[PDB]
């Protein structure tokens, strides 16, 4: 966990975190809105 | 459009000949929204 948090780059912790959060690509990386992937209460959560 | 084999009279005929999609890359691979730019046209050129 250390390495892991330490590291910085796509391989980063933070972002491999941030996947949940933001910055957002989510629907589609190019909207005019954006929000995030964390499908709750759809039919595909216990999936994601 | 050579390659596409459409002639450019096609451009003017009655009959859709085609249309353009563009999108925008960033440095960092962030795509930006296609709304951060104006929308692309098509100009013809004659012979002189
Ligand atoms: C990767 O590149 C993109 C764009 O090429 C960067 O996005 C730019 O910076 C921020 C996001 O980091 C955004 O604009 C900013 O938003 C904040 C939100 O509060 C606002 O306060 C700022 O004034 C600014 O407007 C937006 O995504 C974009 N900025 C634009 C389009 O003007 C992104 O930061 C880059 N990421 C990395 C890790 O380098």
């Amino acid at each position: 966990l250390q390495s892991l948090e330490d590291d910085t780059s796509i391989n980063g912790f933070e972002h491999i975190a941030a996947f949940h959060g933001q910055p957002n690509w989510c629907p589609s990386p190019d909207a005019e809105k954006k929000f995030a992937c964390c499908a709750h209460g759809m039919a595909v959560f216990p999936h994601w | 459009l050579n390659e596409l084999h459409i002639r450019p009279e096609d451009v003017f005929n009655a009959d859709a000949p085609f249309s353009l999609r563009y999108e925008i890359i960033a440095v960092n691979g962030t795509a930006l929204p296609p709304s951060s730019l104006s929308k692309p046209t098509i100009i013809f050129k004659p012979a002189v």
